[PDB]
């Protein structure tokens, strides 16, 4: 049983947005206690919306929540800059609590940017050490949500991936990296390996080459 | 009604977890249930389980073998014990509280959500006590040449270069933290093209935890 959110949604002051929250075993009904957390940055979660419509006495008039064909909806109006942050729904079923994957809302403050993308393959250095890395390195990106993708040659790589998620820089971008550890040998083996980076809908990809 | 969670920070890998939340300003046997939920740095929410005084709990299916949630009426606390934790364990972990609407003498109902929250404890699983990073050149091939700082811990490590003669143009990444349990990180800086065959590019890696320290000249491969 997942229960699905959007990924990430961005509006401008004054605007107004909708979550929604999916389950993979059908529709969202009443029974299902279908509530509404959010995650400033920094912060503890809190809970905005319970019970489908329910608020908090903490909680804005400019959040509200509903049931939209088979899903749970929360809707923000009037949106301030300081609503920003990653919105959580919260689901029963017969007992077991579970959350969806979260969704990162960014209130835009500034111009879309693509992010810059340097790829480095391994050091000499490393390789006599008996070892590789490749380093992928992502700047300058807003807003600040990523998704990272390495081919080896031209064959998804899974394995030996890590990725950091987007911090914000000082002019209010977003940086990340991502890591490929490999052996020397496999590393000799292919004659390249990319990064690919997935921004907005838009993919840039760096190849480097043994 | 505040929480406040407590508990060691620093976990081996397949050892136990143990956490400890101390509840203010209510009973634990009262009609509240007491959840554990945690988070993976800049990962989402993951519920772990909840417990009612009478013992009665529930818990994450995917958490169900290694999990314990315990209540102490005696200390007024609740606590959740972790076994054979390994590096996907290391996050925040919260305790939170949420109501039990009983019109009835003895009925369990869902009219409520998590309410109140601590702050959170973080817990972090590693196998390695202190661990000194190696160091890289990453070469340029304006140009973009760079420094890794690989598998170290703990978290703090600090960069610059040239000494800190350099104070333009460097960009140093936030580190990620691997499955293994250590940190790597890269620093990089952006230069002209034109020097590189005449001035000389040198990270400083500072390791506070371990006083390591690291000069590492970038040349042009």
């Amino acid at each position: 049983t997942v229960v699905t959110q959007e990924p990430s949604l961005t509006v401008s002051p004054g605007g107004t947005v909708t979550l929604t929250c999916a389950s993979s075993a059908g529709a969202v009904t009443s029974g299902h206690c279908p509530s509404w957390f959010q995650q400033k940055p920094g912060q503890v979660p809190r809970a905005l919306i319970y019970c489908t419509n329910n608020r908090q006495s903490w909680t804005p008039a400019r959040f509200s929540g509903s049931l939209r064909g088979g899903k749970a909806a929360l809707t923000l109006s009037g949106v301030q800059p300081d609503d920003e942050g990653d919105y959580y729904c919260l689901v029963q079923y017969s007992g077991v609590w579970v959350f969806g994957g979260g969704t990162k809302l960014t209130v835009l403050s500034q111009p879309k940017a693509a992010p810059s993308v340097t790829l480095f393959p391994p050091s000499s250095e490393e390789l006599q050490a008996n070892k590789a890395t490749l380093v992928c390195l992502i700047s300058d990106f807003y807003p600040g949500a990523v998704t990272v993708a390495w081919k080896a040659d031209s064959s998804p790589v899974k394995a030996g991936v890590e990725t950091t998620t987007p911090s914000k820089q000082s002019n209010n971008k977003y940086a990340a990296s991502s890591y490929l550890s490999l052996t020397p040998e496999q590393w000799k083996s292919h004659r390249s390996y990319s990064c690919q980076v997935t921004h907005e809908g838009s993919t840039v990809e760096k190849t480097v080459a043994p | 009604v505040q929480l406040q969670e407590s508990g060691p920070g620093l976990v081996k890998a397949t050892g136990t977890l143990s956490l400890n939340c101390a509840v203010s300003g209510a009973s634990i046997s009262s009609s509240n249930w007491w959840n554990w939920v945690r988070q993976s740095p800049g990962k989402g929410l993951e519920w772990i389980g909840e417990i009612y005084h009478s013992g009665t709990v529930t818990y994450n299916p995917s958490l169900k073998t290694r999990v314990t949630i315990s209540v102490d009426k005696s200390r007024n606390q609740f606590s959740l014990k972790l076994t054979s934790v390994t590096a996907a364990d290391t996050a925040k972990y919260y305790c939170a509280k949420r109501w039990d609407s009983s019109g009835w003498f003895s009925r369990h109902s869902y009219d409520y959500a998590v309410d109140v929250w601590g702050r959170g404890t973080t817990v972090i699983v590693s196998s390695a006590s202190t661990k000194g990073p190696s160091v890289f050149p990453l070469a340029p091939s304006t140009a973009a040449l760079g420094c890794l700082v690989k598998d170290y811990f703990p978290e703090p490590v600090t960069v610059s270069w040239n000494s800190g003669a350099l104070t333009s143009g460097v960009h140093t990444f936030p580190a990620v933290l691997q499955s293994s349990g250590l940190y790597s990180l890269s620093s990089v800086v952006t230069v002209p093209s034109s020097s590189l065959g005449t001035q000389t590019y040198i990270c400083n890696v500072n390791h506070k935890p371990s006083n390591t320290k690291v000069d590492k000249k970038v040349e042009p491969k």
